[PDB]
């Protein structure tokens, strides 16, 4: 070739060895009521165990940090957990141990930016907000609604219904239906993928996403190990698409939009919190 | 005829409409947002009615359709009342319903009501056998027996399933369901049988207790079942059968070996509707009688 | 943070891969600062190393101090842009006295950039901003074979605390293999003993022997030979070929035996653009954020 | 005879090496070398002068001026060659003044200035026009193109035409110089060798072998320059310019033209 050509087509593969190189932070809230497989569905999700008296439960915030890593990637992943939360008679107010959580680390990420030294960087704003519902097949209820309202306002709010295999295919399309209904009517804003397309259009059609949780694995039939839940009347694949959304989260939360949560996360959620808190 | 009245209470979302439908073997109870005796054997002599309310100005009804912009409404504590002749060896069935437990912010009200409504019965009963001109063949509406319907959770008993049975158990016999069973594999439901068993135990929780010598299989099988694991279904299929049907496979509700549905009919309008008659019209109601006479 | 053993494959390693998409769709930019001599070849340099005669045909917004010109271009190239702005200094070591007063124009145009930068990540509303901060610093070295001048000494340990400093040997075509390296041994010695540091491209984990190997002769081989054309000649073999041709022989571009030049286009381009910008963002500007502000 | 001889340029530009390619042999060391703390350390020019006798029996004197252009401050850089140059015609003067005058009075006056232009294609620089404006008039400058290798053939008629335009733009006396009393053979001699002045010079003290050949030159990774290769650069014509054509010109001008204005301007003034 004259002249050789320049190198730019080479810069995206420079800031791929970068990245690869820094590795990644992902932090995750698992906002729902005890007994919705919550701790199921982050085992399932990295395909490992992060997660293992009073009758009346305080609302109350539990850090697992972890560190995981696949082909030389380094991800350190933070699982923020809300024990408590709307598993008593009065859950008046649940919602805002999770909120403040979200709002202090906002803060402190803000304060630690304006140090004259800021070279070590405690990094602990919530990248996704997952919220599980239980699939009681009618809609959402009030603490629901109150609580999803506050938190979409300063994370990324992904609304699931947990053990999805707990509902007919009708039953969940008439649940999904009416949540949508609600999220739209109240005005709360959930996080989409950006669509610039098909395959992002697919996972906006599935939200609120069905979801299903197992650490075992069974036969699916072809001599493989699949993981499964295992009734008497029938195997519920995780993986399989038809059963269940977990494929599609997987795609929003790590496969290919976790890139979009963090940068949301930093650049809206943080940046208002930032200008509200300035002004 | 036997009078007999039944409560059903429990959180929405728990297959109490489901179980009454399937019970009647008739869909008489819509389900919410959806707002007819289809069997030979059932008759509705009194249609559902409100017999006891506690909600917030303008708060729509458990019979409202489905409204969005509402949704973020606290329906406070609803309890209907059906009236249904079964089939003397007629069964005049009076079926109590809750409507808003676990969907208000705070729930004190649910239980608040539930006994204000069960005292209220034992106080008619209490002032008719009191009055000079009495009635004998007067309309009893003391519940007789009570279903709590507990939430698939997987764990136990949270505070509410404690209030609310602790604050029943005071009128009549409880009786904790494992509802929608078919949420659970047999590991997790014998699990949470006995995680739920421990909670009873741990919090004083007085539930029915299934037990001549002749009875001792039978019983000791249906206090082996405690709480008894129903799955159930208001669906038919094209042969006519109760069924559900999920993507992975059907659920046949005849077939004994998944639920405790069949047993837990038997004792409910078989063996023991005599026994929870006989044990709240004359020990509770007249340990009651004896407290407002002390 | 525990290190766990993960089953299988998750995903979360497409991280970087989403970032290399991104990367592509949003443009990259970069702003390359260029000083010495005029009349050194500077203007043929970048000419030469973006393969277009254009370089600077935008220009952006007695004499006794240095003159700066900005110049903003655009690269496209596989789908990839390139926002590049080459400012370049006009006047260098062309004053009678070229004591720091003629050349503190260059520190300026370097810290109004910094202060820019700070100026708008300290705003309340605070927006996106253009990143114009020196990616680079091309110090051009006069092909004397002797040793590096006062002037270049000053100016050099003035600015290597500000930018990524790129020493390279100018118009290198005239100077003999011998030359080259006496020359580059001595220009090395010079820097090591005035302490001033140049940019060592970095090395990556889980890399080639190849890229690591490379990235080290990039370092060792410092300061380059370069030489500048976007002009094509007929060698004596007669191809065609980017050079210059003199009656004493063809020197061609992109040879590496004539000169390094490709070893410069890795660095700044091919290879290390991206490790400049972050050097300058992360190390250069947090240090001179750190100075004003503490 | 006695022939003295300066050259005038940045450190590095070839000032030691064309010297001793011109006279073929190791006259004069670079007064700096590969050394910046060679420089000298009162941050100023300074005269650094030998002596060699070359067989005609030439007395030749070599006069390099370390210091000029290689500092950060030059503000003051030909001022110690202005009074270097005068000195020399002042000590003449002296001598010829002198009631009981010496026969033979050494002649220590600055014959010929070699004036080293960097090759970089530009006009002349600040210090270029001050130091060329107060040297043309008190001795013969013969500007030079150091390192004329750099410019292509193009580029060196460029930048010879563009120095000519300065020449004339700032009235410079260049060396050769005409008079009423050449000839026309000598006239045309001077519009020649004027019309390539500068010279484009490039030196080389060490042999190169091309086709089993050996020559005087430089051989690189790409290049093979022949210095006495007329086709290559002009250090055959500057050699026959300095050393056989002008050289008893070049001393009959300095005694003539710049002593003698040197010598008037002293009296008128005393
Ligand atoms: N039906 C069903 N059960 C599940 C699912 N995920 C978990 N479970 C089970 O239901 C219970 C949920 O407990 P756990 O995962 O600890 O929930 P958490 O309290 O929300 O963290 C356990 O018995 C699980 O084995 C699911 O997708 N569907
Ligand atoms: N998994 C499961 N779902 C059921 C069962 N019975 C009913 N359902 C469904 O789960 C939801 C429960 O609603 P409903 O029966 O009206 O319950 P209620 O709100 O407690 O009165 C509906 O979508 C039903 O179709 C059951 O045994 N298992
Ligand atoms: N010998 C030589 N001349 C060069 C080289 N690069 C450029 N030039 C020439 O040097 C002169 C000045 O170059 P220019 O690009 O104008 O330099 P700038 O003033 O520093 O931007 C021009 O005649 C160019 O053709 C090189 O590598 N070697
Ligand atoms: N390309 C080139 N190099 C030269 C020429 N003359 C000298 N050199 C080299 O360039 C450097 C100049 O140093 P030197 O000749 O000592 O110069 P001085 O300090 O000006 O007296 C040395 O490394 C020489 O070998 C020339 O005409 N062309
Ligand atoms: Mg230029």
């Amino acid at each position: 070739p004259v002249p050789p050509p320049v190198g730019i087509s080479n810069l995206p593969n420079q800031r791929y060895k970068i990245v690869n190189e820094e590795g990644g932070t992902f932090t995750v809230m698992l906002c729902g009521e005890s007994g919705l497989g919550k701790t199921t569905f982050i085992n399932t999700l990295f395909q490992t165990v992060l997660k293992r008296e009073p009758i009346r439960k305080t609302v109350e915030i539990d850090i697992t940090r972890a560190l995981l890593e696949e082909k030389h990637f380094e991800l350190r992943v933070n699982v923020i957990d809300t024990p408590g939360f709307g598993d008593n008679v009065n859950n008046n107010k649940a919602w805002q141990p999770l909120v403040d959580f979200i709002d202090d680390q906002h803060d402190s990420y803000m304060r630690q930016e304006q140090q004259p030294y800021r070279t070590k960087k405690f990094d602990l704003r919530v990248h996704a907000v997952l919220y599980f519902i239980r699939p009681t097949g009618h809609g959402l209820k009030p603490i629901d609604i109150e609580t999803m309202k506050r938190l979409s306002t300063r994370a990324n709010l992904i609304p699931v219904i947990a053990k999805a295999d707990t509902l007919t295919a009708q039953e969940l399309q008439q649940f999904k239906s009416r949540i949508r209904q609600v999220i739209e009517a109240q005005e709360i804003r959930i996080f989409t993928p950006p669509l610039d397309v098909e395959h992002a259009r697919q996972l906006i059609e599935a939200m609120p996403f069905a979801i299903v949780g197992s650490e075992k694995k069974f036969d699916n039939g072809q001599g493989t190990q699949v993981v499964a839940r295992k009734y008497p009347w029938g195997l519920v694949e995780i993986e399989n698409d038809s059963h269940c959304d977990f494929r599609k989260l997987r795609a929003l939360l790590l496969r290919t939009y976790l890139l979009d949560l963090i940068s949301t996360t930093q650049e809206m959620h943080y940046e208002t919190y930032r200008r509200l808190r300035l002004e | 005829g036997i009078t007999y009245t039944m409560l059903l209470c429990g959180p929405a979302g728990t297959g109490k409409t489901a179980f009454a439908n399937n019970l009647l073997e008739t869909k008489i109870f819509p389900h919410k947002y959806q707002y007819i005796s289809s069997n030979p054997e059932v008759k509705v002599i009194a249609p559902t009615k409100v017999v006891s309310f506690n909600s917030k100005n303008g708060i729509p009804s458990y019979v409202s359709e489905f409204d969005p912009m509402r949704a973020n409404l606290e329906p406070g504590i609803t309890i209907t009342s059906t009236s249904l002749e079964l089939g003397d060896d007629t069964v005049f069935f009076n079926l109590i319903m809750t409507h808003g437990i676990g969907e208000n912010l705070d729930d004190s009200l649910c239980s608040e009501e539930v006994m204000s409504y069960l005292e209220q019965q034992f106080d008619i009963v209490l002032a008719e056998e009191t009055r000079i001109k009495r009635n004998p063949r007067f309309e009893d509406t003391r519940v007789h027996v009570a279903l709590y319907f507990i939430e698939p959770t997987g764990h136990g008993l949270r505070e509410v399933d404690v209030e609310l049975m602790k604050s029943i158990s005071k009128y009549t016999n409880v009786l904790p369901i494992i509802t929608r069973a078919d949420s659970f594999t047999k590991e997790e439901l014998t699990q949470f049988r006995k995680n739920i068993m421990f909670d009873v135990e741990r919090y004083n929780v007085p539930i029915y207790k299934f037990e001549d010598l002749e009875s001792m299989e039978e019983n000791q099988a249906l206090a082996s079942l405690q709480p008894f694991a129903i799955i159930t279904s208001d669906t038919r299929d094209s042969e006519g059968r109760y069924v559900r049907e999920y993507p992975w496979g059907i659920i046949s509700i005849d077939d004994d070996k998944i639920s405790d549905l069949k047993v837990l009919k038997n004792v409910l309008f078989g063996s023991h509707l005599q026994e929870f008659k006989d044990t709240t019209q004359n020990l509770l109601y007249e340990n009651y009688r004896s407290e407002k006479l002390s | 943070f525990i290190r766990r053993q993960i089953n299988g494959y998750v995903g979360f390693a497409n991280l970087p891969k989403q970032w290399h998409r991104r990367s592509i769709k949003n443009g990259f930019s970069f702003n390359l600062l260029c000083v010495g001599p005029d009349g050194i070849g500077k203007t043929t340099l970048m000419k030469t190393l973006f393969n277009n005669d254009d370089i600077e045909a935008n220009l952006v917004k007695q004499r006794h101090k240095v003159k700066i010109k900005s110049y903003e271009s655009v690269i496209e190239e596989n789908g990839v842009k390139l926002n590049l702005n080459v400012i370049d200094t006009e006047g260098f070591g062309d004053f009678l006295n070229n004591d720091q007063k003629s050349w503190d124009p260059i520190i300026k145009e370097i810290d109004s950039r910094f202060d820019q930068y700070l100026d708008a990540e300290n705003k309340i509303n605070r927006h996106s901003i253009n990143d114009k901060r020196i990616h680079a610093c091309l110090y051009f070295i006069e092909p004397t074979g002797h040793y590096l001048k006062p002037l270049d000494l000053k100016f050099m340990q003035s600015v290597y605390e500000k930018c990524n400093l790129i020493p390279v040997i100018a118009k290198s075509d005239i100077l003999t293999d011998e030359e080259i390296l006496s020359f580059k041994k001595t220009i090395m010695n010079q820097l090591i003993q005035s302490n001033i540091e140049l940019f060592k491209p970095p090395i990556y984990s889980n890399d080639d022997a190849e890229n690591s190997h490379l990235s080290e002769r990039l370092f060792s081989s410092l300061p380059y030979a370069v030489i500048g054309s976007n002009d094509i000649v007929e060698n004596y073999s007669g191809n065609q070929v980017r050079g210059r041709s003199y009656p004493w022989g063809v020197i061609e571009v992109d040879n590496d035996n004539h000169s390094d030049f490709n070893l410069l286009k890795n660095l700044l381009i091919k290879q290390f653009m991206e490790e400049l910008k972050e050097r300058t963002s992360k190390i250069l500007y947090e240090n001179y954020r750190s100075s004003k502000l503490a | 005879f006695q022939f003295n001889i300066m050259v005038v340029g940045q450190s590095g530009l070839g000032k030691s090496t064309l010297i001793n390619t011109l006279f073929a042999s190791h006259l004069i060391d670079s007064a700096t070398g590969d050394d910046i703390s060679a420089l000298p350390v009162t941050k100023t020019t300074e005269m650094k002068i030998s002596t060699h006798t070359l067989v005609v029996r030439l007395n030749i004197n070599v006069i390099d001026t370390p210091g000029f252009g290689d500092f950060i401050d030059n503000s003051k850089a030909w001022e110690p060659i202005v009074k270097y140059i005068k000195e020399q015609h002042s000590q003449y003067l002296r001598k010829e003044l002198t009631a009981q005058r010496e026969r033979f009075i050494t002649d220590t006056r600055v014959h010929a200035i070699l004036y080293f232009l960097q090759p970089n294609g530009k006009e002349l620089s600040r210090l270029d026009v001050e130091a060329l404006k107060r040297l043309t008039e008190i001795a013969n400058v013969i500007p030079v193109i150091g390192k004329s290798d750099t410019l292509t053939l193009d580029e060196r008629t460029e930048f010879r035409e563009l120095i000519q335009n300065e020449f004339e733009k700032y009235n410079f006396k260049i060396y050769p110089y005409d008079s009423e009393e050449l000839t026309d053979e000598e006239l045309e001699l001077n519009r020649s060798v004027r019309s390539i002045i500068p010279f484009a010079v490039v030196g080389s003290e060490n042999e190169i072998e091309i086709n089993g050949e050996t020559f005087r030159g430089r051989k690189t990774r790409w290049s093979a320059i022949n210095v006495e290769d007329i086709n290559q650069c002009d250090f055959v014509y500057l050699r026959e310019f300095l050393i056989r054509t002008h050289l008893q010109d070049l001393i009959e001008t300095t005694s003539y033209i710049h002593y003698e204005g040197f010598r008037a301007r002293q009296l008128i003034a005393l």
